[PDB]
């Protein structure tokens, strides 16, 4: 689930910092953020079943 | 981190950035000095491959007509100009991005500029002023197009004479070739782990002993 | 006539390099069993041309829309011993692959010694990205420029839009593949990233009567 977007220009941060600088990389930020913090949480409560 | 590496290719020239400007024509070995994809700013810090520039007089009555909505999937940047101090309208279907009656009539230009990276060999980027090799030491990375943080070394990987990139079987980057034809393997971002601290209880002592996980 | 090929037709889809791993990638690919037509030609946003010749007998190929003095057109040649491109008006295996997508015209090459009677040999090999030029002109059709004097054929086959499946070896060289769209079987393959299977019932992909 690391190597899939989630909407955002690229799946690899280095790779949106390096083409925007700002705001604009802010909002590209959150949606990887939001994704992966997801992914993570499945994970999570599949183990404690 | 410890140090800071930086390779780019040796070629060094003068670009025709501004003389195309005022005045399809590819651009590549050179320097420019100096959008929908990357940042104006952001742009003299990266490396492409022969970009290109699409030139064509218009008046800005038809600037609000390229842009998508021109590939979707495709970035570039677009600069404007006017000063004053033919088209086609009839045609049996539309055309497929980036592929070629009246007259507009002028009385008293648009430039697309396209990017292709990390395709080819890096020819076509700003000044960066390069940098010796480190090894075994954790490290900053700023090859040709990969801003990063590891440890280097000497690879044994069999690369293809057309590729420039390794892949591990998950997708990470796991090799890379100098730009000077070298197989060294950026290998784990040196070390991490977690910190557990063991005490009696801190109602018979303060002092404490300190696991790092997984260490060497 | 009409011929089969077998498992011909498989490129190395990007430039990086990738070991003991298997890669699930989309492309205009060549499925394999399919039909080329042995020539002794619309484009179609892709073909498979591979020729078989003894001493160079021919070469040659012209792409364009019309290709009658109307409209654009592109040429490869060879003059005395390099290859010759223009893109104007105009008046013992080769293996080649060419793309027309998004402007640029994309190529890929092979070379295999072969021992056939009259028609296409059997087996696999792979290719390599060597040209991609920014024509920028719309391909609909194309025909091969004959060298007139010894038997000469060349084949031609059609790319779509399927998956594959590529086995990678630990050297960095693509061995095998799987299309995913071939037989029932070759779709459970993809989808448990395998290439032998133990008994039993999976579930694969849904189906819908459009
Ligand atoms: C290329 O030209 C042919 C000529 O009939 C036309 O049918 C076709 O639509 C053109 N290409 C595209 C992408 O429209
Ligand atoms: C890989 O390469 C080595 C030498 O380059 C060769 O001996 C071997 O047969 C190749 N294939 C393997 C190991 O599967």
């Amino acid at each position: 689930q690391l190597s899939s977007n989630f909407g955002a220009i690229s799946s690899v941060l280095n790779d949106i910092l390096s083409r925007l600088d700002k705001v604009e990389a802010e909002v590209q930020i959150d949606r990887l953020i939001t994704g992966r913090l997801q992914s993570l949480q499945t994970y999570v409560t599949q183990q404690l079943i | 981190p410890s140090g800071d590496v930086v390779r780019f290719p040796n070629i060094t020239n003068l670009c025709p950035f501004g003389e195309v400007f005022n005045a399809r024509k590819k651009i590549s070995n050179c320097v420019a000095d100096y959008c929908y994809g990357v940042s104006a700013t952001k742009l003299n810090d990266l490396c492409f491959s022969n970009v290109y520039a699409d030139s064509f007089v218009v008046k800005g009555d038809d600037v609000r007509q390229i842009a998508p909505g021109l590939p979707d999937d495709f970035m570039g940047c677009v600069l404007a100009w006017n000063t004053r101090n033919k088209y086609r309208y009839l045609r049996h279907g539309k055309l497929r991005p980036f592929e070629r009656l009246n007259d507009y009539g002028f009385y008293t230009r648009v430039v697309v500029l396209s990017f292709e990276l990390l395709n080819a060999p890096a020819t076509v980027c700003g000044p960066k002023l390069s940098t010796d090799l480190i090894k075994n030491q954790c490290v900053n990375f700023n090859f040709n197009g990969l801003t990063g943080t590891g440890v280097l070394t000497p690879s044994s990987k069999r690369f293809q004479p057309f590729q420039q990139f390794g892949r591990d079987v998950s997708d990470f980057t796991d090799s890379v070739r100098d730009p000077k034809t070298s197989e060294i393997l950026d290998i784990s971002p040196c070390s991490f782990g977690g910190v557990s601290v063991i005490t009696p209880g801190t109602n018979a002592s303060s002092e404490v002993a300190v696991l790092y996980q997984d260490v060497n | 006539t009409q011929h089969t090929s077998s498992m011909r037709g498989v490129y190395y889809p990007d430039e990086i390099f990738r070991s003991d791993t298997l890669y699930l990638t989309q492309d205009l690919f060549l499925p394999f069993y399919s039909n080329v037509t042995g020539f002794h030609i619309p484009f179609k946003d892709g073909i498979y041309f591979a020729a078989t010749e003894k001493s160079n007998v021919v070469r040659g190929w012209v792409f364009g829309s019309t290709m009658n003095n109307k409209s654009q057109s592109v040429i490869i040649i060879n003059n005395s011993t390099n290859v010759v491109i223009r893109a104007c008006n105009f008046e013992h295996l080769r293996e080649f692959v060419f793309k027309n997508k998004d402007g640029f015209l994309y190529v890929y090459k092979g070379y295999q010694p072969i021992d056939v009677v009259r028609d296409l040999p059997s087996g696999f090999n792979t290719l390599k990205p060597i040209f991609k030029l920014p024509l920028g002109i719309n391909i609909t059709n194309f025909r091969a420029i004959l060298t007139a004097f010894s038997a000469a054929a060349y084949f031609v086959g059609y790319l779509k839009p399927t998956t594959f499946m590529l086995k990678y070896d630990e050297n960095g060289t693509i061995t095998d593949a799987v299309d995913c769209s071939q037989n029932p079987l070759a779709e459970l393959k993809c989808s448990v990233k395998s290439f032998e299977i133990d008994k039993g019932i999976y579930q694969t992909s849904n189906f819908r009567v459009v």
